[PDB]
RNA sequence: GUGGGGUAACGGCCCACCAAGCCGAAGAUCGGUACGGGCCGUGAGAGCGGGAGCCCGGAGAUGGACACUGAGACACGGGUCCA
RNA sequence: AGUGGUGGCCACUAUUAUUGGGCCUAAAGCGGCCGUAGCCGGGCCCGUAAGUCCCUGGCGAAAUCCCACGGCUCAACCGUGGG
């Protein structure tokens, strides 16, 4: 059973990128996948993305630009305060500042630097570098 | 299959689950028993006072051969009979029977036996409150 | 009708009972509660349940922790199982009762 | 409570690059014993984790932390007085030994030899602003250096002290 | 020589409390008899009203630490001062 | 030793280790027992804290309130009904809200005895 | 196990608002019951010795105090364990010096030193208000001092009020009501040692003091406890304040 | 739960009457262990182990039981009984 | 001016594995299946704001921790100020 989207999109898309397939396709469509899959495309991981009005759940098309090490989602979602991030960051990131990882916060799904910026804690969602 | 539990909410089964698979474990599970505190006839003891009943030469294990010498000694603390390397060389002829000897661990693996010799766990340090190693040595005299 | 300190509704009937906070000689202090009513056996009685969840360090995980409070239920109210209280402390009404329902925020039947 | 050593032990005795590293050192500044030399180390690794810590934390307590540890390390001398937080990290050991009262003196050529100034400085001839002090483990500001002299009562502040010619001369030749 | 740092006139008590430095550069400490001489001098007390209390002598230093009142009746070290002091300073026998 | 400490089994039933002996600030004092007779009889006892409490023993008079307000000292022919036992008014000890035959009539006691040393009721 | 109520004070134990060297010595004068609580006050003797230099032995502090030359708001306290506690007025006529005993930013206790003419008035809160027979009202002041008023009177005095007494006679000055706009000063929580303006005073149902929003001098607004606001005047504080 | 006794005082603390409640696998009762915390040793950290000089709180004065005086005691250098 | 012998705790040890262990042949998958509790759960929208995140008031004794400065010759130790 399908007991969560965003994982297995995040595994679909690291799988295709260690083989190298071009166009990468998300069957649970979901909005915080959509949302997701704006981050990074902001940080010029991937390329453009686009929604497909399937009639169950619709589909999200990527393109893949071969700049992506490991993408997963950090599963227990563990609530993180403004000063924790080192702490999780030194967890999940392969280097300094190398990659980025996705909070879930008050204003939004959005990237753990902006949120630094903001001074706005959240939970994990997931992680990519 | 993946680890388990993972759950956000599920703290009470994975401390169940260590506290389970803990006692598993030997050192742990010895130290909360206190097994040794127990079994020890030092009574946790490092350091004991004994009167010597007899003396005994024992033969290291194979391939080695040799013939070890060693004191049983009854203790005071307890009552319980023990049997003690005496080391150095030619140490057993300062060491004489109704001696007030003073022993301690003799550094085995686990605290065990040591070396070729089996079975033995104690080594005489004093004899009289003279140190065995002075009197090998001859620097000191045995009252 | 007395004022209890309290922002909720008195209910409508009166009870001669002492011990109603409302219609009793007794008083409110202390620490006020949401809870479940989950036994009401006995009399004038109710055994109130609270959940929470606890933080663990060592796993970083929550655990489900549920608290039995002895409460007073003043006739006037008549709290009953499963219906969503509001609980109070007051002195030591009894060995177990150190709590009186305030009033009832939901009702079984909903 | 008990108070603890403020020197650590090294976690292996018998390395030998680190046996033979020491050894230069031991020969060259001429400790007593390894002890000062670790004591010394200790000193260097507090003053590199403060660093470190520093360098990843931020709030107004950590720039005020910051800023205190780049004063003390300039008032010792340690550091030039455009320091930043980066070059901490590429401080020697030799950096505080060459800041030590014994070695100091030396330089200063009030000994013919290092060895000679520890006696020196025990046995209470130099003085440091004015004060004596008897420790050769001492570590000296930059703002004391200029005041290091020979002690006033002592012998050696009489220029015809007959190895003070010697001295004299082994600085001039 | 005498150096003073700091001369305090508690009103209440009505003393002069006394704190200065010694230079005896090269020499033993001086003795309490001599220091008292001294400050005596050019400060115009009573000797017998005035009492050292203290002369610490810093270690590897010169210059020695001392401390001194000086009251205004013969009544008030009897009353107040502690019975030893003056013993140390002779004025009770 | 009247000990009013705290309970032996704990509320799920488990038995309870006394940490310690008993304080002295614990311990109860005896029944008064107010008993009916011909005269007053009291003892003024001291209690913690240097207080007294004025204690009856032996009740003969009892102070009756009509509705109005207005008080009578009266006599206390015999006590009617003791709601707390059936032993008292068997044996006539009068407590609280018991009931009491007087020369008025029936009259319900609002005081007690063993503590205020006094009998007072209402007219019923 | 302990049969009454303690006598002695470890140094370490002392209230943390004390200028005490902690580890000097073991013992620590344990205050006498008094105006104040530990927390709001320290022993007279610790102001005789330590705070002023008076006397370096405490027999000395003890035979000053005997004296007589020390006064406790216009009053001689020969008492050495006497607690001296927040707004009191320490004077010495010998020296003719006037302090009072003001908080920290910190929050510890200091001697701010005043004028003469400030050395007559005293501004105490007003803690409660009771009924007392004769039907006569009863304020009980912050220091555990009371006032005695007729009944006519007691709509000019409530809860928090400030009154400036006149401790060498006993006579009520002026009353400064607890309303927006007063100026205030603090007597504790973190924000201790601040002084500003009323802005808001939100009541809370369930059991909570009016927390009190100040803001300050350059307009920072903060918030304190009833409890710890002291109204020290209407629009300007009318005692010298740090 | 009702009505009382008792207390400095709420309370089954205790009594009379009425009812059958109360806790439990989210581990009760029972058994072992042990004064608790501030902290301490160790480790890069996660964590693991001890309750120690000292501070705060508790309790004991050869074991068990009880009372007077006193604001405060069931009282280590006070009182009575049993072992 | 210490240096060895013995005993205990931690590290060594990812041989306790939340970070972070394994389970075909090395110790370890229940012989299999159903299912209660527990745990984990499809997508979109409206609502509450309990968890959660930010701000903010009281609070978490002192000593002990870390830091800068100052006193004992430096240090150990102690005071001042911050965390």
């Amino acid at each position: 059973t399908l007991l969560d989207p965003l994982a297995n999109a995040l595994s679909h898309i690291t799988n295709s990128e260690r083989v190298g397939k071009r166009e990468v396709y998300i069957k649970p469509a979901s909005k915080l996948i959509g949302e997701v899959l704006r981050v990074m495309q902001k940080y010029g991981y991937i390329g453009e993305f686009e929604f497909i009005d399937d009639g169950r759940a619709g589909v999200y098309r990527v393109q893949l630009l071969g700049r992506i090490n490991k993408a997963g989602a950090i599963k227990p979602r563990f609530p993180v305060k403004v000063s924790e991030f080192e702490k999780w960051e030194k967890r999940f990131l392969p280097a300094f500042e190398f990659g980025i990882l996705i909070v879930s916060t008050s204003q939004g799904v959005m990237s753990h630097k902006e949120a630094i910026e903001k001074g706005i804690g959240g939970r994990l969602i997931a992680y990519v570098y | 299959g993946k680890k388990a539990p993972n759950g956000e909410f599920a703290g009470r089964k994975l401390k169940l689950k260590r506290k389970k698979f803990r006692w598993s474990d030997i050192r742990y599970k010895r130290r909360v028993l206190r097994l040794k505190e127990k079994s020890d006839p030092l009574e946790g003891a490092p350091q004991a006072r004994g009167i010597v009943l007899e003396k005994i030469a024992v033969e290291a294990k194979q391939p080695n051969s040799g013939m070890r010498k060693a004191v049983r000694v009854q203790l005071i603390k307890n009552g319980k009979v023990v049997t003690a390397f005496c080391p150095g060389d030619g140490a057993i002829k300062f060491i004489d029977e109704h001696d007030e000897v003073i022993i301690e661990g003799i550094g085995g693996p686990k605290g065990g036996s040591m070396g070729d010799i089996p079975g033995i766990r104690y080594k005489v340090v004093k004899v009289n409150r003279v140190s065995l190693k002075e009197l090998v040595k001859g620097r000191k005299e045995k009252p | 009708m007395r004022d209890i300190g309290l922002r909720v509704q008195p209910p409508a009937e009166k009870c001669d009972d002492p011990k109603c906070p409302w219609h009793g000689n007794l008083k409110i202090h202390g620490r006020v509660f949401e809870g479940i009513v989950v036994s009401d056996k006995p009399r004038k009685t109710v055994t109130v349940e609270r959940q929470y969840y606890f933080y663990l360090n060592k796993y970083e995980r929550y655990e489900l922790r549920r608290s039995k409070i002895h409460a007073h239920n003043p006739p006037c109210i008549n709290a009953k199982v499963g219906d969503k209280v509001l609980i109070a402390e007051t002195r030591p009404l009894s060995k177990t009762k150190h709590f009186v329902v305030v009033a009832v925020l939901e009702r079984a039947e909903e | 409570k008990r108070q603890r050593k403020k020197y650590e032990t090294p976690p292996h005795p018998w390395i030998k690059e680190r046996l033979d590293r020491e050894r230069v050192l031991m020969d060259k500044y001429e400790l007593k014993n390894k002890k000062e030399l670790w004591k010394h180390e200790t000193q260097l690794k507090n003053f590199r984790r403060r660093a470190r810590r520093l360098l990843a934390a931020r709030g107004k307590q950590a720039e005020i932390e910051r800023e205190q540890l780049l004063a003390r390390l300039k008032r010792l001398g340690l550091l030039p007085e455009d320091a930043v937080l980066d070059d901490v990290l590429s401080l020697t050991i030799e950096d505080i030994l060459e800041r030590r009262l014994q070695t100091i003196v030396y330089k200063k050529g009030l000994a013919r030899t290092m060895r000679q100034a520890r006696q020196l400085i025990v046995h209470g001839h130099i003085e440091v602003n004015g004060q004596i002090i008897r420790s050769p483990s001492y570590l000296v500001l930059k703002e004391e250096e200029d005041t290091i002299t020979y002690a006033r009562t002592s012998p050696f502040a009489n220029p015809q002290h007959p190895e003070r010619m010697m001295i004299e001369k082994a600085k001039q030749g | 020589e005498i150096r003073i740092k700091e001369i305090k006139e508690n009103k209440l008590i009505g003393r002069k409390e006394i704190y200065f430095e010694i230079y005896h550069p090269g020499e033993p400490t001086p003795s309490r008899k001599d220091v008292k001489g001294k400050l005596v001098a050019m400060l115009d007390l009573n000797p017998e009203t005035t009492v050292i209390q203290y002369i610490r002598s810093y270690f590897g230093s010169y210059i020695s630490k001392g401390y001194a009142k000086a009251y205004d009746s013969k009544e008030r070290m009897l009353y107040i001062e502690p019975e030893y002091i003056l013993i140390r300073d002779g004025l009770i026998e | 030793a009247i000990w009013q400490g705290r309970s032996l089994k704990k509320p799920s039933g488990g038995r309870i280790v006394l940490a310690r002996k008993k304080r002295k600030r614990e311990l109860g004092r005896e029944p008064s027992n107010t008993r009916v007779a011909e005269q007053d009889k009291r003892k003024i006892i001291r209690t913690y804290g240097g207080n007294r409490k004025v204690r009856l023993t032996a009740a003969a008079y009892a102070n009756v309130f009509d509705k109005s307000g207005k008080g009578r000292k009266v006599r206390i022919i015999r006590v009617i009904e003791n709601p707390a036992n059936r032993q008292f008014a068997r044996r006539n000890i009068i407590t609280k809200g018991a009931i009491i035959e007087t020369e008025i009539g029936k009259a319900k006691v609002t005081s007690r005895p063993g503590q205020d040393g006094v009998v007072n009721a209402i007219l019923l | 196990a302990r049969k009454g109520p303690k006598r002695h004070l470890k140094r370490l134990a002392a209230p943390t608002s004390w200028y005490i060297e902690r580890k000097a010595y073991k013992w620590a004068v344990r205050p006498r019951p008094g105006p104040h609580n530990m927390r709001t006050s320290i022993p007279l003797l610790y102001i005789v010795r330590d705070y002023l230099g008076y006397a370096k032995t405490a027999r000395e502090a003890r035979k000053i105090l005997n004296e007589g030359k020390f006064l406790v708001d216009g009053r001689v306290r020969k008492d050495y364990k006497f607690p001296v506690g927040i707004m009191d007025v320490v004077s010495i006529p010998e020296t003719g010096e006037h302090y009072r005993v003001l908080p920290n930013r910190i929050g510890k206790l200091i001697l701010h030193p005043i004028s003469e003419d400030e050395a007559f008035i005293k501004p105490l809160r007003i803690r409660n208000k009771r009924m007392i027979k004769g039907a006569r009202v009863q304020l009980n002041f912050h220091d555990g001092t009371n006032h005695i008023v007729s009944i006519a009177e007691k709509d000019n005095y409530f809860t928090s009020y400030t009154v400036l007494m006149k401790v060498p006679e006993r006579e009520i000055l002026e009353v400064l009501p607890f309303e927006k706009g007063a100026y205030v000063f603090v007597t504790q929580g973190k924000n201790v040692a601040r002084k500003g303006r009323i802005v808001e005073i939100k009541r809370f149902p369930m059991g909570w003091p009016d927390v009190v929003t100040i803001e300050d001098e350059e307009g920072e607004l903060f918030d304190t406890l009833k409890e710890y606001a002291f109204v020290v005047g209407t629009d300007k504080p009318k005692i010298s304040l740090p």
